[PDB]
């Protein structure tokens, strides 16, 4: 099924041609164009009052990366390196070393925000829900080096946004 | 972020259509941002027998 | 006292600069689309005093939005040179920040900072238009904290 | 206090030009479902002052290939003529009651193109020279019809003095007598002011910034001054010509209010059409006039030449 | 929701108001209240010059009627 | 007289970096290829990889794919027409329809988590199921989108200025268009009756009913009218997809080409092993080569 | 008729915001004069209003606190001044405000939501979080030779 978008021949009756000449001389579709914009000025604007008003999001939103931890206090990360092995941009660097207690934890877990693509592949690959993409997105920095995240900075993000991230995962883990 | 009746007639006449019926601003018809938990189904291979991967 | 007078002059000049930041139409890649969406009615750059303007001669802030490649870097550096001072560079997106997805490619500059002095680093791939608006407001506060005439008074 | 009058015809005009930018960025933005400038103080009432401050403290670079002398004399020419052409307007009582006000304003409007001309040529750019030539063609084409339409309309006035128009439209608006020409006249006012949909001298989409491309900071703000003062003055002239208003000799404030309201409405229609159309393509805006505006306006010129004679309605010259 | 637009015109209206009144008032102040006499032709200028001569104080607006003559 | 385009001013080595990344790792590259139509690129790549793997996504995944592909067609056509008008000079429709574009970005982020680069459509189906209460919002938006399309038409279709800068401006001959490698609108806009959604249907495009807007003259105006009519037909397809959503899963029920559910991974041996290997090594694609193409909105 | 009511509720705008002084306070600070039910308030002072009548996007909003963490925020504010618990409710990611549904509490969660620490001397400086790899010979001290 196809339709001819522009295959309309105009009628050549005296009334039709008089109307076409009137539209040409007395600009008619031009007045319609004016009227449409008049109708929308009288309409309500769509602008929101940022930063006092924020655009809507979803619990699945991908933002600032963060390392979570168990309710006991121990970090969830076990240095299985799935996130490092699955990152499309190779933005994660992990070095592991058996801790004094014996549990295997990262001696270095750096995520480079200037190289990250915010795909969320790491948070899917993680088998313990250790690394997540937090809800934060207003974390712009004045210098480049501040975007090269360390293990300590990611742990601070996890401890800061934990209230939001726990609820976000709680409202989405069933879909996964 | 509702227009008076006098204004609505001006908007409608300037456009030639009932704008109040179909607006581009979502007021309350949207789905509630908090939703009940879902129960996702299983695929056609979640069987406990006759489920050999060779087939 | 002279310090108070130069202080007030600083506040006036900084307020003008921050309240009429005129950006440049230098969208490069997908990061430009969000650069358009904050110009879209929802976020609307215009209410914050920021109005898009080409012809670098009459613009202040450059939002490098998109991947900066080797073939384009001379053009970007030259165009940054055309901007009369004061000038600011906002880097949108991971590609313009440090390389992004194609950080290991053969024809991509590994960060816009290597070509121009970037003033605000906006992260994202692409950054949400809210995040870019936040970066612009951060630049606005940066201009607010300038101390030009104070330093001149303590030359 | 003649100096007082001269200053009272300059500073208020400059302030009105400044707020024209704000009302444009608000009316346009509300056409496009946006809100326009809203942050600086209440309702953006400080944006004109803010960007006014920026443009006169931002560095005014001079290109290495420029011609210094004309590059500087062009903004002065533009602003000086834009401000000067406000003096013969018969706002209740014109400041300069000239016997040939219409011809004078035509002369200064024709001179105002030379600012664009010299600014474009002296800047030494491909885009600037392109915009200068587009300005050449546009203003010549539209100036022919400007002159003819002015003659046709003023044939019922009896002379070229601006004040007598008020006497001419004592009982009826002149637009009810020459509504066809008025349409054409309005279009000409859109094009001579180099505004939409004929703003091809700038051509932001295709010429980056046209003849302002190498103009930065103060000189750019000054060319913008000239452009917007010309916009308001053209709308004022159109209001004076066609949409006359009652004038009580004892209370000129009534005529001031009515005239100002009509100029405001005409300017608002200018921003209205600016935000409701695509942009013309060079030759079209020429082929629009030399093939559709010029013959119609010639015919209307003959019609208005004959009309007082056939009806014994020749207006007095004094 | 365009009432926020309205202040922009309002102050601007005041701007466009300021000259139209001021000139008029100036024309009334500098010419003794009455309208500024306009000389579009030589006859009007001759009348104005004779007014300046008769006034004795060299201002044309100062007018003398029946009291001046015997 | 001559117009030499010097492309390469944005040449990222995409086709070189793709080799160094696995098939799952190469998925976000296609989202970053065409930044106005995004799920269509992922759909093309997923169809290619599925065809190589000799697997098929579940019917619900196919229906979600076609629904979001039509949404992406709406996005791309909105961009094309609005920025086209902006380049010609009409700027208001750009904002007017970019409000709707933000509305669809809301759907993109609500489903995938990102406004622009969803990385949603993947070889084997889709990443995760639609959030509860999303079909209602899509229906609410598509109910009113017709008014915005009509407003754009009233703004541009009959204007004597637009109808003069686009009528008979850039005419291309039918055989010249075919020989020049043109595809999509530039075929449909010049009488050539061709559309991959109908001629070589993929996914479940053989179920939805729609009309292809064949052009007449081949100029700019005809192509613009074709694009608007494609917007309307895609709206029809969105309505059909919303009304015909089938029950089922979201990915092929094969843990060797699609990662197992997070619940199964944390409980069972085979799910954990397959998740580990898929997210570390990936699914080995059988040797061979294929060329799979789709009617992208371009 | 609706003209009179429209002129009237513009006075409820000034009445709701604590009179004229608060009216200009909110007008000059938050650039809006619209009123709304006080959904809640956080420990840092930000006030959190909601009005379901507004279209989706402006149904909820914040008036930021005047002071947070030793910084005057009367005139300069940003989107990072939102505590994590309320960032969910503000961004329409849930319909449950922290007042009604409070987020689960844990020891490691912070008690003072620091804003964007860029610029201030409390910035973040990247550094290697791992120890050395190759050790040195540390030559002996006895001259011996
Ligand atoms: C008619 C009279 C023309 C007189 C004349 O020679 O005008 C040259 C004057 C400048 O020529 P130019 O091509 O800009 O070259 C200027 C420098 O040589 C080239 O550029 P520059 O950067 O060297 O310009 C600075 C230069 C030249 O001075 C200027 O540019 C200052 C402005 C012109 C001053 C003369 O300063 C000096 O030479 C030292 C001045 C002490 O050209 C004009 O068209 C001026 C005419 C003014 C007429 C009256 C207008 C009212
Ligand atoms: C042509 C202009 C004629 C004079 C003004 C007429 C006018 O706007 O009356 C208000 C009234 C409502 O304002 P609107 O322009 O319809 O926009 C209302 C929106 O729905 C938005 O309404 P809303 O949702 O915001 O709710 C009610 C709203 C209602 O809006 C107002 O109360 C604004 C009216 C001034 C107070 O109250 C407020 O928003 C108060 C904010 C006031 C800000 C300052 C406005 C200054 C206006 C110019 C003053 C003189 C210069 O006007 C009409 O309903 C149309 C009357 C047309 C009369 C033409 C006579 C010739
Ligand atoms: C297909 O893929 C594509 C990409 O893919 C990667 C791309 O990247 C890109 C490229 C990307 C882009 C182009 C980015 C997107 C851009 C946009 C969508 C554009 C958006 C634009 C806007 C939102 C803004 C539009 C502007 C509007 C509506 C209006 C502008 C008008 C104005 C007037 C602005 C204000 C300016 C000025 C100069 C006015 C201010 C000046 C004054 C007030 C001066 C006042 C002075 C005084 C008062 C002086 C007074 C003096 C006195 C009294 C006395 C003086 C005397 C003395 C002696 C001193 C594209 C296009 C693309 O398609
Ligand atoms: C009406 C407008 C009223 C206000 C006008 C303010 C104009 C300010 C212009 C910029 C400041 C220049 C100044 O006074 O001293 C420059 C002073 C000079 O002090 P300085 O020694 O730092 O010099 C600046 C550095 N160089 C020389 C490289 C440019 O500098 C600054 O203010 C900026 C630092
Ligand atoms: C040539 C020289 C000419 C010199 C003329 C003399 C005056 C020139 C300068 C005038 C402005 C000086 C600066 C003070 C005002 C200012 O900009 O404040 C900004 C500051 C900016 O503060 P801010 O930076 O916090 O604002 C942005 C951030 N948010 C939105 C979150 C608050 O605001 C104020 O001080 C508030 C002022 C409110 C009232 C403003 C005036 C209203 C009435 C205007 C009537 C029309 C006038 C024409
Ligand atoms: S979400 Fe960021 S850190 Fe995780 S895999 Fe993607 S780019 Fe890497
Ligand atoms: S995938 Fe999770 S557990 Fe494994 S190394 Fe990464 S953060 Fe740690
Ligand atoms: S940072 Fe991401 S969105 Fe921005 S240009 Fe690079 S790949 Fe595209």
């Amino acid at each position: 099924t196809y339709k001819f978008v522009n295959m309309r021949e105009p009628s050549m009756d005296m009334k039709s041609v008089t109307d076409r000449a009137a539209q040409t001389l007395l600009w008619t579709e031009l007045v319609r164009g004016l009227g449409m914009t008049l109708s929308y000025l009288f309409r309500e604007p769509a602008t929101i009052n940022y930063p006092f008003e924020k655009g809507p999001l979803s619990p699945r939103f991908r933002g600032e990366h963060a390392l979570r931890r168990y309710p006991s206090g121990e970090e969830r990360c076990i240095a299985c390196k799935l996130c490092e092995a699955v990152c499309p941009a190779q933005a994660i660097t992990i070095e592991a070393e058996p801790r004094a207690d014996g549990s295997r934890r990262t001696t270095r877990y750096d995520i480079d925000m200037t190289k990250c693509i915010y795909c969320g592949f790491c948070q899917e690959a993680c088998p313990v829900d250790a690394i997540v993409e937090g809800p934060n997105f207003e974390f712009s920095t004045e210098t480049h080096e501040e975007l090269l995240y360390n293990k300590e900075k990611l742990l601070n993000n996890g401890d800061k946004w934990e209230a939001e991230i726990a609820a976000n995962i709680q409202a989405d883990y069933l879909y996964r | 972020a509702s227009a008076t009746r006098v204004i609505q007639l001006l908007r409608n006449w300037a456009s030639g259509r009932d704008l109040q019926a179909k607006l581009q601003l979502r007021y309350q018809e949207i789905s509630k941002r908090t939703q009940p938990p879902p129960k996702l189904p299983v695929g056609p291979s979640h069987k406990l027998s006759n489920n050999y991967y060779c087939t | 006292r002279g310090e108070y007078v130069v202080a007030k002059l600083d506040d006036l000049v900084n307020w003008a600069r921050r309240s009429s930041l005129w950006p440049m139409t230098f969208g490069l890649a997908c990061c430009a689309v969000e650069m358009m969406h904050m110009a879209a009615p929802r976020y609307d750059m215009d209410r914050f005093g920021v109005v898009f303007r080409a012809s670098p001669r009459q613009s202040d802030v450059m939002i490098v939005a998109g991947t900066l490649t080797n073939k384009m870097a001379p053009a970007l550096r030259k165009v940054y040179d055309q901007m009369p001072e004061p000038r600011y560079v906002v880097s949108m997106g991971s590609c313009a920040n440090g390389g992004g997805y194609y950080h290991y490619s053969y024809s991509v500059v590994r960060g816009c900072d290597r070509i121009v002095p970037v003033d605000i680093y906006v992260p994202g791939c692409p950054p949400t238009a809210e995040a870019l608006l936040y970066g612009i407001l951060q630049l606005q506060r940066k201009i607010k904290r300038e101390k030009r005439l104070r330093i001149w008074y303590r030359r | 206090m003649f100096m007082i009058n001269i200053l009272s015809l300059i500073i208020p005009i400059l302030l009105a030009v400044a707020f024209l930018t704000l009302v444009e960025r608000k009316v346009l933005g509300y056409m496009q479902l946006r809100k326009g400038p809203n942050v600086v103080g209440p309702y953006g009432l400080l944006q004109p002052i803010a960007d006014a401050l920026k443009l006169v403290t931002k560095e005014p670079l001079r290109p290495g290939t420029s011609s210094i002398s004309m590059f500087i004399i062009a903004p002065i020419l533009g602003l000086s003529l834009a401000l000067t052409m406000w003096v013969p307007l018969p706002m209740p009582y014109p400041l300069i009651n000239m016997n040939l006000g219409v011809l004078f304003m035509l002369a200064m409007s024709s001179l105002a193109v030379y600012s664009i001309l010299w600014s474009g040529w002296a800047s030494n750019s491909k885009y600037a020279l392109i915009g200068a030539l587009r300005a050449v063609a546009q203003t010549i084409s539209y100036e022919v019809t400007l002159a003819i339409i002015l003659l046709s309309v003023l044939l019922m006035n009896g002379s070229y003095t601006l004040s007598t128009l008020i006497t001419t439209q004592e009982h009826i608006w002149m637009i009810f007598t020459s509504w066809p020409l008025a349409m054409m006249w309005f279009i000409s006012t859109l094009a001579e002011t180099n505004r939409a949909p004929f703003d091809l001298t700038e051509g932001e989409s295709e010429l980056v910034s046209g003849f302002n491309v190498e103009y930065a900071a103060g000189p750019f703000a000054m060319f913008f001054m000239a452009e917007y003062a010309n916009i308001i003055m053209m709308n004022a002239f159109t209001a004076i010509l066609f949409l006359g208003a009652s004038h009580d000799p004892h209370t000129p404030e009534l005529y001031t209010i009515n005239f100002v309201l009509k100029t405001l409405a005409l300017t608002i229609t200018f921003l209205w059409i600016r935000a409701s159309y695509p942009r013309f393509r060079y030759d079209q805006l020429m082929h629009l006039l030399w093939k559709s505006f010029l013959p119609l306006t010639l015919a209307l010129c003959m019609w208005h030449i004959s009309l007082p004679i056939m009806t014994a309605s020749i207006p007095p010259q004094s | 929701m365009w009432f926020e637009i309205l202040p922009g015109i309002a102050v601007m209206a005041a701007c466009l108001f300021i000259p139209g009144m001021a000139t008029a008032h100036i024309h009334k102040f500098t010419n003794g209240g009455k309208e500024k006499r306009v000389a579009h032709f030589s006859y009007q200028w001759n009348l104005m010059e004779r007014d300046r001569c008769i006034s004795g104080v060299n201002r044309y607006h100062v007018t003398k009627g029946l009291e001046n003559i015997d | 007289r001559k117009c030499d385009p010097h492309i390469g001013l944005l040449h990222r080595g995409t086709e070189k970096l793709i080799e160094y990344k696995t098939y799952l790792q190469a998925l976000p590259y296609f989202d970053r290829l065409d930044y106005v139509s995004m799920m269509c690129n992922e759909q093309a790549y997923s169809l290619a990889v599925e065809k190589l793997l000799n697997i098929q996504p579940p019917p619900r995944a196919q229906w979600i794919r076609v629904l979001f592909g039509e949404i992406t067609r709406l996005l791309n056509h909105i961009m094309a027409v609005t920025t086209h008008a902006l380049d010609i000079g009409a700027m208001t429709p750009f904002f007017w329809m970019f409000e709707e574009r933000e509305k669809m970005f809301e759907f993109y982020e609500r489903v995938s988590g990102a406004r622009m680069h969803a990385a949603y459509i993947r070889p084997g189906g889709v990443h995760q199921d639609l959030p509860l209460g999303l079909l209602d919002d899509i229906y609410e938006f598509s109910k009113n989108f017709s008014f915005r399309i009509d407003e754009l038409e009233e703004m541009l279709t009959n204007n004597r200025i637009w109808r003069n800068r686009t009528v008979d401006i850039g005419v291309v001959t039918a055989e010249d268009a075919l020989n020049y490698g043109f595809s999509g609108v530039m075929l449909r806009g010049s009488g050539i009756q061709w559309d991959l959604r109908k001629t070589q249907p993929y996914d479940v495009y053989d179920q939805v009913e729609f009309d292809v807007p064949i052009g007449s003259r081949g100029d700019c105006y005809d192509r613009y009218l074709c694009r608007v009519e494609e917007m309307r037909q895609s709206l029809r397809i969105i309505s059909q997809c919303l009304n015909k959503m089938p029950p089922g899963e979201i990915k092929v029920d094969d843990a060797k080409v699609s990662p197992p559910k997070r619940a199964e991974m944390k409980t069972s041996m085979e799910s954990l092993i397959h998740h580990f290997k898929l997210y570390t090594e990936g699914y080995q694609v059988p040797p061979g080569a294929t060329y799979t193409a789709i009617e992208a909105p371009k | 008729m609706e003209l009179v009511q429209v002129l009237r509720r513009g006075l409820q705008q000034v009445s709701g915001h604590g009179g004229l002084r608060g009216y200009l306070r909110v007008l000059f600070r938050a650039n809006d004069v619209r009123v709304g039910t006080l959904v809640g308030e956080d420990k840092y002072g930000n006030k959190y209003y909601e009005d379901n009548k507004q279209f989706f996007g402006r149904h909820r909003w914040v008036i930021y606190t005047t002071e947070m963490n030793g910084r005057d925020t009367f005139w300069d504010v940003d989107g990072s001044m939102v505590p994590p618990e309320w960032h969910r409710w503000l961004h329409c990611m849930t319909d449950d405000p922290p007042t009604t549904k409070p987020p689960t509490a844990r020891k490691y969660i912070w008690t003072n939501h620091k804003f964007n620490v860029s610029g201030t001397p409390q910035q973040y400086v990247p550094y290697s979080t791992t120890r050395k790899k190759i050790q040195e010979w540390v030559p002996p001290s006895t001259p011996y030779k």
